[PDB]
C-alpha cells in the first residue's frame, strides 16, 4: 500500500497571492514550491529525486508556476461566486494524487479542493463525476463537465500518477520500501495513593501508521489518560504514545499491544 | 472556519542532559494558516529554529513542524510558543518529555 | 511528477 499526494496551499494577499506546494511519496515528502521565494523554483527534498535530469525539474518548475498564476484568478473567481469582498483574506487548498493497494494495484484516486478551509468540489471515487459541496461550486462543477475534466484526470491519476509513483519507490527503495519497527518502552508515575501513571512509548518508526492499545486483564480499556496525536521525530521516523491511569498497585493488570507494519507480529509491553 | 492549534513539544531522541538532541514543536489541526511559532528557553526565544515545509491534513488543516538543536540539561527549561488568530493570547506549552 | 493540467475554478 502506497501513495503519491501533492498538497497545495494558496493565501490571498491585500496583489500577488502567496502560493505553496508539497509532494509526499508515503510519508515521506520529495517537492517543494513556494512562490515568496526569491527565484521560486521545484525543490527535491528526498535524494532519490536530487539526481533528477535538470530537464525534469525544469519541467516541474513550469507546471508550478502556471499553477500559481491560476490560483490567483481561482481566488478571485472564488470570491466572485460566494459573492465576497475583496479586503479579507482566503485560501485555496488542493489535494490530488494516486493510491495503490497492497496489490499495488491503483486503489484510489484524488482531485479534491477546499475554500476557507471548507470542502469546495472533489473528483468522485469512479474517476467520473464530482461531488461539489455548493450550489456555488457547481459553477466550477458545470464548467469542468463542459470539459470534460474528470476523463483528462483518470487519464493521469490511472497513468502517469502510479507510473512516477512506482518509478519513485524504484529509485528509493531503500529508503521507501524499508519499514522501522518502533522502539518501546513504558514509564511509570505515581499520581497519588489511589492512582498511578502508565506510559507506552512508541518512537523511531516509519512509515506513521501505528497501533497502540491499552489492555487490562486482556480487555481493551478507554478512559484513558491520553492518546496522543502521531507526531514526526525530525528523521523521518515518527512517535506516539498511549497514557492511561491505573490504581496505584495494579500495575500488573494493563498491557501495552502495538501494531506497526514493521513488526513481524503485535507487540505486548508492560511496565 | 478558524481552527485553534494543536500543540506537542517534544525531543526528538530521549533526552539525556549532556548529549546533543533536537527539540520539537508540532502545531497542527489549525486554520488558517498564518502562526507564531518559537521555541524558548528559560523564557528566550531560540534564534535558530526552523520549521517544515506548510503541509495539511485529510479535513485541510494545517500542520507544522518547529525544531531547533539543544542539549538538555537539568535546569534549563524548554517550551514553545505558539500564537495565532483564534488564541486570546499567545500559549506557552512547557517542554517535558519521559 | 505533477499533472500537466491546472486546477482551474
Amino acid at each position: 500500500s502506497h501513495s503519491m499526494r501533492y498538497f497545495d496551499t494558496a493565501v490571498s494577499r491585500p496583489g500577488e497571492p502567496r502560493f505553496i506546494s508539497v509532494g509526499y511519496v508515503d510519508d515521506t515528502q520529495f517537492v517543494r514550491f513556494d512562490s515568496d521565494a526569491a527565484s521560486p523554483r521545484g525543490e527535491p527534498r528526498a535524494p532519490w529525486v536530487e539526481q533528477e535530469g535538470p530537464e525534469y525539474w525544469d519541467r516541474e518548475t513550469q507546471k508550478y508556476k502556471r499553477q500559481a498564476q491560476a490560483d490567483r484568478v481561482n481566488l478571485r473567481k472564488l470570491r466572485g461566486y460566494y459573492n465576497q469582498s475583496e479586503d479579507g483574506s482566503h485560501t485555496l487548498q488542493w489535494m490530488y494524487g494516486c493510491d495503490l493497494g497492497p496489490d499495488g494495484r491503483l486503489l484510489r484516486g484524488y482531485d479534491q479542493s477546499a475554500y476557507d478551509g471548507k470542502d469546495y468540489i472533489a473528483l468522485n471515487e469512479d474517476l467520473r463525476s464530482w461531488t461539489a459541496a455548493d450550489t456555488a461550486a457547481q459553477i466550477t462543477q458545470r464548467k469542468w463537465e463542459a470539459a470534460r475534466e474528470a476523463e483528462q484526470w483518470r487519464a493521469y491519476l490511472e497513468g502517469t500518477c502510479v507510473e512516477w509513483l512506482r518509478r519513485y519507490l524504484e529509485n528509493g527503495k531503500e529508503t521507501l520500501q524499508r519499514a522501522e519497527h518502533p522502539k518501546t518502552h513504558v514509564t511509570h508515575h505515581p499520581v497519588s495513593d489511589h492512582e498511578a501513571t502508565l506510559r507506552c512509548w512508541a518512537l523511531g518508526f516509519y512509515p506513521a501508521r501505528i497501533t497502540l492499545t491499552w489492555q487490562r486483564d486482556g480487555e481493551d480499556q478507554t478512559q484513558d489518560t491520553e492518546l496522543v496525536e502521531t507526531r514526526p521525530a525530525g528523521d523521518g521516523t515518527f512517535q506516539k504514545w498511549a497514557a492511561v491511569v491505573v490504581p496505584s498497585g495494579e500495575e500488573q493488570r494493563y498491557t501495552c499491544h502495538v501494531q506497526h507494519e514493521g513488526l513481524p507480529e503485535p507487540l505486548t509491553l508492560r511496565w | 472556519m478558524q481552527r485553534t492549534p494543536k500543540i506537542q513539544v517534544y525531543s526528538r531522541h530521549p533526552a539525556e542532559n549532556g548529549k546533543s538532541n533536537f527539540l520539537n514543536c508540532y502545531v497542527s489541526g489549525f486554520h488558517p494558516s498564518d502562526i507564531e511559532v518559537d521555541l524558548l528557553k528559560n523564557g528566550e526565544r531560540i534564534e535558530k529554529v526552523e520549521h517544515s515545509d506548510l503541509s495539511f491534513s485529510g479535513d485541510w488543516s494545517f500542520y507544522l513542524l518547529y525544531y531547533t538543536e539543544f542539549t538538555p540539561t537539568e535546569k534549563d527549561e524548554y517550551a514553545c510558543r505558539v500564537n495565532h488568530v483564534t488564541l486570546s493570547q499567545p500559549k506557552i506549552v512547557k517542554w517535558d518529555r519521559d | 511528477v505533477r499533472s500537466r493540467r491546472c486546477l482551474r475554478l
